[PDB]
């Protein structure tokens, strides 16, 4: 749909879901405790205002909090030229006060494996002639790839640090808009929205940062930070 | 054409990322981002350029 395959859903069904905003929302995120908050790489900018309890990004309901981003801090091996290690960590200035719409989503303990089936969320939207922007909140349910069907996909492109996501007959898939934002597997976060060829085509699935390979580098920066 | 700026697309995947980094088009569209605006013209024979930065 104009929700890439998508259903909508509310800020109570994902509540770890946040928007990062520089004057417009440009990337998810997901919250991993009270003052921690988990997207991409690129999508570091400085002067992000990180936006929690969002139903709608462009109507003020009274029940969201804006707060500063007081640090960003970029994986140190980022390359952005092939998009591997994709993610970053978002200090907030203040600690969110935690709610039903607002909480934050445990880290894995293992890897997930092919075929586990995940709910990935955000605010990308697509308009007729193909032309994305960010709107309403949507939920897509995509199973996880196996890594020689993701590699297949993108040759040479997938590194140990990425999965495939989604259904290889498309019309399903996260877009611009969605980037940084979580996919999360059986309550756990074990994706962020991170790159693909176009949205929900043919054979070619969303491609994700695999966060099992980050748990210790985010605990331990989270820890000494 | 009525051009400038090029878009500078440098990726070395065949993909975009998928952050919301619009870019008015000097067709008139809006591209989600650079990159995309990139994807989009290399099945062209005639460039699209960046007429302004932001939505259209
Ligand atoms: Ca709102």
């Amino acid at each position: 749909d104009k929700i890439v395959g998508g259903y909508t859903c509310g800020a109570n069904t994902v509540p770890y879901q946040v928007s990062l905003n520089s004057g417009y929302h440009f990337c998810g995120g997901s919250l991993i405790n009270s003052q921690w908050v988990v997207s991409a790489a690129h999508c570091y900018k400085s002067g992000i205002q990180v936006r929690l309890g969002e139903d709608n990004i462009n109507v003020v309901e009274g029940n969201e909090q804006f707060i500063s981003a007081s640090k960003s801090i970029v994986h140190p091996s980022y390359n952005s030229n092939t998009l591997n290690n994709d993610i970053m960590l978002i200090k907030l200035k203040s600690a969110a006060s935690l709610n039903s719409r607002v909480a934050s989503i445990s880290l894995p303990t293992s890897c997930a494996s092919a075929g586990t089936q995940c709910l990935i969320s955000g605010w990308g939207n697509t308009k007729s002639s193909g032309t994305s922007y960010p709107d309403v909140l949507k939920c897509l349910k995509a199973p996880i790839l196996s890594d020689s069907s993701c590699k297949s996909a993108y040759p040479g492109q997938i590194t140990s640090n990425m999965f495939c996501a989604g259904y290889l007959e498309g019309g399903k898939d996260s877009c611009q808009g969605d980037s940084g934002g979580p996919v999360v597997c059986s309550g756990k976060l074990q994706g962020i929205v991170s790159w693909g060829s176009g949205c929900a085509q043919k054979n070619k699935p969303g491609v994700y940062t695999k966060v099992c390979n980050y748990v210790s580098w985010i605990k331990q920066t989270i820890a000494s930070n | 054409t009525s051009p400038q700026r090029e878009a500078t697309c440098t990726s070395e995947v065949s993909g975009c990322p998928k952050i919301y980094n619009p870019v008015c088009g000097t067709d008139g569209i809006t591209y989600s981002n650079e990159c995309v605006l990139c994807s989009e013209n290399k099945k062209r024979q005639t460039p699209v350029l960046i007429q302004k930065s932001g939505p259209c």
